[PDB]
RNA sequence: GUGGGAGAGGGUGGUGGAAUUCCCGGAGUAGCGGUGAAAUGCGCAGAUACCGGGAGGAACGCCGAUGGCGAAGGCAGCCACCUGGUCCACCCGUGACGCUGAGGCGCGAAAGCGUGGGGAGCAAACCGGAUUAGAUACCCGGGUAGUCCACGCCCUAAACGAUGCGCGCUAGGUCUCUGGGUCUCCUGGGGGCCGAAGCUAACGCGUUAAGCGCGCCGCCUGGGGAGUACGGCCGCAAGGC
């Protein structure tokens, strides 16, 4: 399978308001996902889920999602 | 007399019991059923043949209601609580979709001893 | 059978028909290692069950084993303190034991005065659809499909 | 000193969503809950389940790790402010200014105390239901103090790495966190795992020493009696030394 890095450009890991990239890094809950299918540094992965909760306290992120098929 | 012709269908399964309640496409519900609706009294209502007759029973009383498209929403864990699903896919009602709502906190409350 | 699969005892065939489940049968009247007497049981009820309807004692007794053989049962498993009724289906090997047994014992629970006069009626009962083996196999599978509850429980 | 860096380190104020409970409303019947079975309990004054709205308290899912920070206790949503410790590179400045540390002083999980707030969920005591020979327990239903906050006490612990602090010396291998570098790698500084020499009664330790040495502090001298008695000190008390 493929990890999201990866599959991605040279983006910004502390804009919070680009969320065409950080909805990449969440599952398809609103669950960060891990390091191992996000591909990235313990540092990268640290800065991530910071930024990641500030796009979600501005509503850019879902805080939690429904899960399909089940 | 309601002539609802679609709308959800909500699976409450626990380890005690599993209750089905179907409802109309903007929350309000229609008809409902579980184990003790049915005959089963007590550790009997959570096996899983008693959600299959829960779910049998809702469904037709959907049917009379005059219901045929079902979403299907699904929160809880226990025994029968996808045999509640099965029988709802094959009671003759279409399923439109299945999705696991099951609510979990953020950690916010603390648990009883039992869950602890 | 710990270690090994317990291989099945052939029968002889027999010497009237030349079929393995007459021999089976005959087998299961014998009492106290006598055969003799056990075949004769059988054969003067072949001639009176022939006699009596007008049709071939073979096809009559295949057909009456036939439906004898039930399809379901229950076994206790034990789970969560005192065991349950389980169902389950059946082999054939134990569903060819199972029906020359309640053959033997409904035609041996019957009225008549003389063995081949019982195994006669019973086998013309059961190859009509009535008699008393019948309805213990019918019982047994009427455990089946009320305790269907616990077909989780399969094992 | 300069220039970079990582962090649930501490304090203050703000702020977000999930969930529980409760209240308002809609729609909707006959049960829900609970257990190995059950019963107490709740429900026709309409519950449970579903939908929308409101209130309040407490705790921060995924990220999360075998991770990080702190002297220890201990510290997890996000934001801002105030502030501590620490690491690395440069080889710049002072020029032995160091190490340890009886006493003293300060900090010190939980529970507990006092005054005043707060109170969802949980829950000693307690009230019931079961189970059992009996049930004063485990299991179930309720439920107060408490848990939460402000301020002042309390000074205990398996307060554990059961390993005091500092420095130097003594094979490596492997995983990792964080810096620097000419970046298959090297070089610092933390977190683990194997294992040289050596140590150990053995288990095991082994550059994060329980090895080889040095400095200083604390403590030990058979078990029970007993962390008891008396005395003193501290404490509102419980009680602690
Ligand atoms: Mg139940
Ligand atoms: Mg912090
Ligand atoms: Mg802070
Ligand atoms: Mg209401
Ligand atoms: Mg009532
Ligand atoms: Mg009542
Ligand atoms: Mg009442
Ligand atoms: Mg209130
Ligand atoms: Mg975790
Ligand atoms: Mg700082
Ligand atoms: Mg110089
Ligand atoms: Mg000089
Ligand atoms: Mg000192
Ligand atoms: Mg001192
Ligand atoms: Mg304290
Ligand atoms: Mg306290
Ligand atoms: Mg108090
Ligand atoms: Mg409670
Ligand atoms: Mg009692
Ligand atoms: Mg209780
Ligand atoms: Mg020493
Ligand atoms: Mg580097
Ligand atoms: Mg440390
Ligand atoms: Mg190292
Ligand atoms: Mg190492
Ligand atoms: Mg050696
Ligand atoms: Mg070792
Ligand atoms: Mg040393
Ligand atoms: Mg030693
Ligand atoms: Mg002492
Ligand atoms: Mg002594
Ligand atoms: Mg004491
Ligand atoms: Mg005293
Ligand atoms: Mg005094
Ligand atoms: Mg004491």
């Amino acid at each position: 399978k493929a990890k999201v890095k990866a599959t991605l450009g040279e983006f910004d890991l502390r804009d919070y308001r680009n969320v065409e990239v950080l909805k990449r890094f969440l599952s398809e809950t609103g669950k960060i996902l891990p390091r191992r299918r996000t591909g990235l540094s313990a540092k990268e992965q640290r800065i991530l889920a910071k930024t990641i909760k500030r796009a979600r306290i501005l509503g850019l992120l879902p805080f939690t999602e429904k899960l399909v098929r089940k | 007399k309601r002539q609802v012709a679609s709308g959800r269908a909500y699976i409450h399964a626990s380890y005690n019991n599993t209750i089905v309640t179907i409802t109309d496409p903007d929350g309000n519900p229609i008809t409902w059923s579980s184990g003790g609706v049915i005959g089963y009294k007590g550790s009997r209502k959570g096996t899983p043949y008693a959600a299959q007759l829960a779910a049998l029973d809702a469904a037709k009383k959907a049917m009379a209601y005059g219901m045929q498209s079902v979403d299907v929403i699904v929160r809880g864990t226990g025994a029968g609580r996808e045999q509640a699903i099965r029988a709802l896919q094959a009671s003759g009602l279409q399923v439109k979709s299945i999705v696991d709502d099951t609510p979990v906190p953020h950690n916010g409350c603390r648990p009883k001893k039992k869950f602890r | 059978a710990r270690r090994r699969r317990a291989e099945v005892r052939q029968l002889q065939p027999d010497l009237v028909y030349g079929d393995v489940l007459v021999t089976a049968f005959i087998n299961k009247i014998m009492r106290d290692g006598k055969k003799n007497l056990a075949a004769r049981i059988f054969y003067d009820a072949c001639k009176i069950i022939q006699e009596k309807t007008g049709q071939e004692p073979l096809k009559v007794f295949k057909q009456a084993v036939e439906n004898v053989k039930p399809r379901m049962e229950v076994r206790s498993r034990r789970v969560g303190g005192a065991n349950y009724q389980v169902p389950m289906e059946v082999s054939p090997r134990r569903q060819q034991s199972l029906a020359l047994r309640w053959l033997v014992q409904a035609a041996n629970q019957r009225p008549e005065r003389r063995a081949a006069v019982r195994i006669a009626h019973e086998l013309m009962d059961a190859a009509e659809g009535k008699g008393g083996a019948v309805k213990k196999k019918e019982d047994v599978e009427r455990m089946a499909e009320a305790n269907r509850a616990y077909a989780h429980y399969r094992w």
